[PDB]
């Protein structure tokens, strides 16, 4: 199932404090008024995993706290490392070591740092920047029970982790005796409100519909009565040409090169190379070479 | 045989829009391209999607150019 | 504007980018100045 | 100098599994891919394995493929071969390879044996 | 790939100048062939490799040739104690394959 | 136990190290005259000291003689682009110093891969052996020209030239960023004067203003503040909060 | 500007004078140029 987010996904971007600045940023982010997954595991209805790509939005509704654990895996089999995220009853550890995982791990009603410590709504964005895990969180109590509501929530980096690793798929630990949103992020621009007292009350996107455009150019949230330029228009090139002439001469470098004898530097020999098809990939890959220093043309494009 | 390079199609992406009190409805103008390469009206100006053209004669509110404005009205 | 090439795409080929960009870096210090000549030019004689 | 140790000579009831070793004395080890060959009495050598040392990674010879396991333990500086699915005419001797990975240095394939089981 | 070589056994007194051979059914390189020389009921040792690179503790008297789809090992001088087993060897590419062998006789 | 470290990592698996919530003596690493190069990018070698850097992280791995030259931003070589790149915008010093002593007795342990990697991201490992892929259409053998084993390794013996001399080499990357410092350096500080014309610099932040106390309240987590020009006007006292 | 970092106190922390000086004539000419731009604009705005 799918439903569309309509506003959340704005996290803060960078560290610092801004009071009533429009900064706009590029990072990736998870687009407005886009899909989000709707899975369900109630009653068996056991969950899947998913693809994280290259980001993941996670919201949960809990009551009991079902939902207990996430894994960000490869193999999931000792293999390759991988981060076990728990938090049961008052403890929230973080354990980013080397563990053998079941393949179905569930709960009855090699290691670098470690770490230990519907009436509400839990948010979580879990993203890995520069070889760091960043965990960014937000509670909101709402009364819409069905759907999300259309508020605008900021969700603060609580701690920052260094895991570093080849994050491929996604899934989701639960009680066995919920609901819970999928979404990719994408790289885009957003143009950030802060507050006064530094609050992210609202956010506008920069590619969503050509209003935003006009926004984010004009670096305001209201855009007055008039025409705006905004961007260019410009076609795609789709197929490409690589229209050269057919000649059957190969190179006579490498006769050149090997030659028996050279002429002395008082008189150098000059030799023309004319109207042959010269292959200079050859030249790259022989090791031989002691000196391959170029000045007109980089060594590795000649050919 | 002899080739002519002709470079690719484009030009300027103006966005005409009323007060975003008063609405949030949009039209797009792309600048000297036909309604080809891209409501979509043709004028002189360029390109003009999501603008619906009438004959009906009023004063300018928004300008688009090569005699063409715009304004928002039932 | 005193570079191996004038033409830009011939920039982006020709070379490799980590030595490219002094290149383009004067190419484009030297077609910046250039506007800046161009248009302040535009807005005198616009305002004559 | 160089020299794989002599088993005594074997017969083994079908569908059984043998473990044959191979020793490595003398000499500079890890540097050399060391392999796996054997001949039946009366018919040409044919090879099995082959095992680059540093990685301690085998592949099996086609018609051998699915049948063998090889591991190479560095610390002890041996290479084990494991064979299951046994039959009445395996019974036979079996050889040991080796000789150093190195490409740009010629090489690639060298001697370096011993003399069998 | 099949390395058929030329003969099975050649019958040559001592003195004598032996080429024994080995053909490939398919072009193998001219860096990439290797013999090896069984001693009776043993394991057999490298005198030459990569066709013509001599390996280093083996007299000169033996030399390889050849190179594409035709080699070609020559041993010049026979004495006495060389009867013994010899094997080609492919040495470029796929699973390693060992030639028929030629024993030699009095 | 990273630069003075008893064993060093091969250039096919480079060691990356965190280094956190320590102090540091640069004065030690750059008064020592063990160290043979210690050409700097980033930073200036001599005023290495003073300033504050929030993360630090160290790579390990031996040289020859070509490649203290070699390893370098925008340079091109075999092991500099197959092996290793730097960043061209790199931030940092690269340190090299003498490995006769140590290795080179015959010592074949060191391997530098090859051929395999034509392109690499910077700063990635490459572990996977992967024994062919040099390019050609048939495969499974290494066969002629067609493909070759890309892990070669390096031979040290008691008898190498000085042109093959192994080196030694440990290159600290320093990333530059605006988040909690980690590692500065050894230096004592005086307590907090307000209203006052004073010469500041706080977190390595440096400038000059009027420290006042501020009604603006941080969200916990930020540190900096910052103005619609983009310049430094908020700070967080480090030692009291 | 196409320099290291564009805070001028960093750079007078970080770089020493021999390439502090090449470093520092890339934020003067930036810098300078868009300052040159800024009167321009002032003196021929201020003109009408
Ligand atoms: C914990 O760390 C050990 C190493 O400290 C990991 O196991 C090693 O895996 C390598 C293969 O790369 C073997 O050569 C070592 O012998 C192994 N050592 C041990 C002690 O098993 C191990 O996988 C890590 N994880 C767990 C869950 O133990
Ligand atoms: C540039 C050139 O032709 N180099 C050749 C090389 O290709 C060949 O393998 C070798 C064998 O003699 O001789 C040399
Ligand atoms: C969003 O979902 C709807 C129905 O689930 C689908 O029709 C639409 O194509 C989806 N949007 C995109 C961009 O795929
Ligand atoms: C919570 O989990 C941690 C580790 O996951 C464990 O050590 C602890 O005993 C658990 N219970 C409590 C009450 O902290
Ligand atoms: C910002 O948060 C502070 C916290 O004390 C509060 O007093 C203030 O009213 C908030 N500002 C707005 C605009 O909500
Ligand atoms: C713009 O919106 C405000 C409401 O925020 C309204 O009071 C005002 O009249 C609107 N402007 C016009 C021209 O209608
Ligand atoms: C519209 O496009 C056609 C070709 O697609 C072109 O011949 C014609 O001139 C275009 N219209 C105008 C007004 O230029
Ligand atoms: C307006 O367009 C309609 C439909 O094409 C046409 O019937 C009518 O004559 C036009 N009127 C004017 C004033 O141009
Ligand atoms: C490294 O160890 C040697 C031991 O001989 C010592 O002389 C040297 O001072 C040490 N270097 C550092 C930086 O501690």
């Amino acid at each position: 199932a799918y439903t569309n987010s309509f506003t959340r996904g704005v996290y803060y971007p960078d560290k610092v404090f801004r009071s009533s600045v429009l900064h706009s940023t590029q990072d990736l982010f998870l687009p407005f008024f886009s899909n989000v997954t709707w899975f369900h595991a109630i009653h068996r209805f056991d969950n899947p995993v998913l693809p994280f790509n290259d980001g993941v939005y996670f919201a949960s509704t809990e009551k009991s706290n079902i939902i207990r654990g996430w894994i960000f895996g490869t193999t999931l089999d000792s293999k390759t490392q991988s981060l076990l995220i728990v938090n049961n009853a008052t403890n929230v550890v973080i354990k980013v070591c080397e563990f053998q995982f079941c393949n179905d791990p569930f709960l009855g009603v090699n290691c670098t740092f470690e770490y230990v410590s519907f009436k509400n709504l839990r948010e979580f964005v879990f993203k890995n920047i520069d070889g760091y895990f960043k965990i960014y969180s937000k509670h909101t109590p709402i009364n819409l029970v069905r759907d999300l509501p259309q508020g605008f929530s900021a969700l603060e980096p609580l701690v920052d982790l260094p895991i570093g690793i080849n994050i491929t798929r996604f899934q989701t630990l639960l009680a066995l005796h919920a609901a819970y949103y999928v979404g990719y992020l994408q790289p885009r621009t957003f143009l950030l409100k802060y507050n006064e007292n530094g609050t992210i009350t609202d956010a506008v996107d920069c590619a969503l519909d050509p209003l935003s455009e006009t926004k984010c150019t004009l670096k305001s949230f209201t855009v007055e009565k008039g025409i705006y330029q905004t961007s260019n228009f410009r076609v795609q090139p789709t197929e490409s040409i690589v229209r050269f002439p057919n000649i059957t001469n190969l190179c006579p470098f490498g006769e050149v090169f090997n030659a028996t004898r050279f002429a002395s530097v008082y008189a150098w020999n000059r030799k023309r190379i004319s109207n042959c098809v010269a292959d200079y990939s050859v030249l790259y890959n022989s090791a031989s070479f002691s000196t391959f220093k170029c000045y007109g043309v980089s060594p590795t494009k000649l050919n | 045989e002899i080739l002519d390079i002709t470079p690719c199609s484009f030009g300027g992406v103006s966005v005409i829009t009323p007060g975003t009190n008063t609405s949030n409805q949009v039209a797009v103008l792309y600048q000297d391209v036909n309604c080809t390469e891209v409501n979509v009206f043709q004028t002189r100006a360029g390109c003009l999607i999501g603008a619906e053209h009438v004959n009906n004669s009023y004063e300018c509110d928004i300008p688009i150019g090569a005699g063409i404005c715009a304004s928002y009205q039932t | 504007f005193g570079a191996i090439s004038s033409v830009l795409n011939d920039i982006l080929s020709r070379l490799d980018p980590p030595e490219a960009e002094v290149q383009i870096d004067r190419l484009i210090t030297g077609r910046l100045q250039s506007l800046q000549t161009y248009v302040t030019q535009q807005l005198i004689r616009a305002a004559e | 100098q160089v020299q794989l140790v002599q088993s005594g000579a074997e017969v083994k009831k079908p569908g059984s599994s043998v473990k044959v070793s191979c020793k490595a004395s003398g000499g500079t080890f890890s540097s050399y891919a060391i392999s796996w060959v054997r001949q039946a009495p009366g018919q040409g050598l044919e090879w099995m394995g082959r095992i680059i040392s540093m990685f301690g990674i085998a592949n099996n010879a086609q018609k051998f493929q699915g049948r063998l396991t090889i591991t190479a333990d560095t610390s002890t500086s041996t290479a084990y071969m494991e064979l299951s699915s046994l039959r009445s005419e395996d019974t036979a001797v079996y050889y040991c390879a080796r000789g150093p990975y190195y490409y740009d240095s010629g090489g690639y394939y060298l001697d370096y044996w011993g003399q069998g089981t | 790939i099949v390395l058929t070589q030329s003969p099975g056994t050649l019958s040559l007194s001592p003195g004598e100048r032996a080429t024994l051979s080995c053909r490939a059914s398919q072009s193998v390189g001219s860096g990439y062939l290797a013999w090896y020389q069984q001693r009776p009921g043993q394991a057999p040792r490298l005198l030459i490799y990569g066709a013509s690179s001599r390996a280093t503790g083996i007299p000169d008297r033996f030399s390889g040739s050849g190179s594409g789809t035709d080699f070609t090992l020559t041993i010049s001088r026979l004495e006495p104690e060389d009867f013994a087993v010899y094997y080609c060897q492919q040495y470029a590419g796929s699973p390693r394959t060992f030639g028929q062998g030629t024993r030699l006789e009095i | 136990e990273v630069f003075n470290a008893t064993r060093f990592a091969s250039v096919y698996a480079w060691n990356r190290k965190r280094i956190s919530n320590c102090v540091a003596d640069y004065s030690v690493l750059y008064n020592s005259a063990s160290f043979s190069t210690f050409k700097c990018y980033g930073v200036s070698p001599t005023k290495l000291n003073d300033l504050c850097f929030t993360n630090v992280y160290a790579d390990s791995f031996v040289i020859r003689g070509d490649e203290v030259r070699q390893i370098a931003p925008g340079q091109t070589g075999k092991i500099a682009d197959y092996n290793y790149k730097l960043p061209d915008d790199f931030t940092g010093c690269v340190i090299a110093w003498n490995s006769n002593n140590l290795d080179s007795k015959g010592n074949y342990n060191y391997l530098y891969r090859l051929f395999r990697k034509s392109n690499l991201k910077p700063f990635e490992r490459d572990i996977s052996t992967e024994i062919y892929q040099a390019g050609s259409t048939p495969c499974n053998g290494v066969e002629g020209f067609n493909c070759y084993f890309p892990l070669q390794s390096y031979g040290f013996q008691p008898t190498n030239g000085v042109g093959y001399q192994p080196y030694r080499v440990v290159v600290l990357s320093f990333e530059l960023l605006h988040a909690p410092a980690t590692v500065c350096g050894p230096k004592k500080s005086t307590n907090l004067v307000k209203n006052k014309c004073v010469n500041f610099n706080f977190n390595g932040l440096t400038g000059t203003g009027v420290l006042t106390e501020s009604n603006k309240k941080f969200l916990p987590f930020q540190q900096f503040g910052r103005d619609i020009a983009d310049t430094t006007d908020a700070v967080r006292d480090p030692q009291t909060l």
